[PDB]
């Protein structure tokens, strides 16, 4: 049972909708984060629960 | 030629474009001040009218004698 | 002399680091009109230019 | 008292759900886009019976892209077969992005709910149901003034349903600004089960038909060598085995895939093949001659 249903699991996060890999340039102290995006431009956006 | 940018079918054929910069080369209504606002050096704009002007309207005479019109 | 140097950390790190956004007293409502220039398409536009 | 608006969920039929995929996919990237012939019983059920295609135009999806005159006609002809009922809508696929609705498809969204209030917007992704998952989710507008005063809750009432969102980004900006999401049942008859359930007329030719022998020889060789690679990568693990530490085992002897589970299901499908296929060979040299 623990075999089959991981895989059950294990489908959302195949199912992903992306990630990226950015690099934090600075922190804004108004609870947000400057991340220079590798790939791409800049973005000041919101931080989540974890971190 | 045009093509569809919702799916990619030839749709029809369009002019073939040069650059915005090219085309600054054309008259505005390019004002003359003909070979009479032009005084001193008379010599000089007979020698122009003749190498450029004249083998173009006079190509026809370029033809029958055989010369060819010279490229500038 | 070593105490002094730790406790400079620990002050800017308790403190924070930022940079604020420019503002304006006389503004405390905007955005009666600020959802007129946003909020669809109305539109910020795309930049083109001729060629022909 | 008002009128109150509440759950929903639109039910594809079997023939519905093959003719949005199958137009949508074929004219994609390019929109395509059709209306939902159907009927609206109950108060907790959309069932569409039948959709079928518009004239697909290269502006796209607009509001004078959906096109009355054509839609006359095509009611006709199923007047004329006994099939017309009530369009209950429109679909429309969006090409390779998420389920949401368009600025300009509100609008469209619009005109419909004038005349059927009960009008839904189906947004499909054909490029994405090529998985194994179809995606397609439902819309349905709701009044700006009623999401003022929380009526988006009203919607969820008298049942736990099975609610979960499948999608956000553009869509939660769309539902909070305009509409509420339905979740998608299917309806089948057990006809039409047995419709799609069937799928080769080599069903009865599959355990009499056979493959050439060179073949299985062939595999049983790559099988058998493939396995005795595994058990040498195995036999380096299980030098140990026996510290402290499952974890610090499966890093330092390479337990990263664990060998054992490897050569088991590489072990189990090469078996399980032969198996049938002696069977055949036995069946048919006995029986036929």
């Amino acid at each position: 049972n623990d075999k089959v249903r991981f895989i059950k699991d294990e489908l959302r996060l195949l199912q992903e909708p992306g990630s990226y890999v950015g690099e934090v340039i600075k922190i804004v102290s108004d609870k947000k984060v400057l991340v220079k995006v590798q790939p791409e431009g800049k973005y000041i956006v919101d931080v989540a629960k974890d971190i | 030629v045009g093509v569809n940018k919702d799916s990619y079918l030839i749709l029809d054929t369009l002019p073939s474009e040069f650059d915005s910069r090219v085309k600054a080369m054309e008259v505005d209504e390019k004002p003359t001040e003909t070979y009479s606002d032009v005084g001193g050096l008379d010599k000089q704009i007979e020698e122009l009218v003749e190498a450029i002007v004249l083998p173009m309207k006079r190509a026809d005479k370029f033809k029958d004698m055989g010369i060819r019109a010279p490229k500038g | 002399e070593n105490d002094l140097k730790d406790i400079e950390a620990r002050i800017k790190e308790k403190a924070g680091v930022k940079e604020s956004d420019t503002g304006l007293a006389p503004s405390h409502l905007w955005d009666i009109m600020g959802d007129r220039q946003r909020l669809g398409e109305e539109h910020p536009l795309q930049v083109a230019r001729c060629t022909k | 008292t008002g009128r109150d608006d509440t759950k929903e969920t639109v039910y594809i039929s079997s023939i519905a759900l093959l003719k949005m995929l199958k137009h949508g996919r074929a004219g994609v990237p390019m929109e395509v886009m059709g209306l939902m012939l159907g009927e609206f019983v109950d108060d907790y059920t959309v069932n569409v019976v039948d959709v079928f295609a518009m004239p697909q135009s290269g502006t796209g999806v607009s509001v004078e892209a959906v096109d009355d005159v054509f839609q006359a006609k095509m009611m006709d002809m199923l007047k004329q077969t006994g099939r017309d009922q009530m369009v209950v809508g429109w679909y429309h696929s969006h090409p390779g992005f998420g389920c949401w609705l368009s600025s300009v498809d509100v609008n469209t969204q619009k005109s419909f709910e004038q005349l059927n209030s009960r009008a839904v917007a189906v947004v499909v992704d054909p490029i994405q149901s090529v998985k194994g998952k179809v995606v397609i989710d439902a819309f349905r507008l709701i009044d700006t003034g009623a999401l003022i005063n929380n009526l988006e809750p009203r919607q969820t009432t008298s049942n736990t349903g099975l609610l979960n969102k499948a999608n956000i980004q553009a869509l939660i900006h769309g539902l909070n600004r305009h509409y509420y999401s339905l979740n998608i049942d299917y309806h089948k008859t057990a006809k039409e089960t047995k419709m799609l359930m069937n799928l080769h007329k080599e069903q009865w030719q599959s355990g009499l038909k056979m493959y050439d022998y060179e073949e299985k020889e062939e595999s049983n060789l790559a099988a058998t060598k493939s396995m005795v690679k595994i058990a040498e990568q195995y036999s380096k693990r299980i030098e140990e085995e026996k510290e402290l530490t499952e974890e610090e085992l499966k890093t330092r002897y390479v337990g990263r895939q664990d060998p054992k589970k490897h050569l088991s299901e590489t072990a189990d499908e090469t078996l399980e093949n032969n198996i049938v296929s002696v069977l055949t060979a036995g069946v048919n040299s006995v029986a036929i001659k």
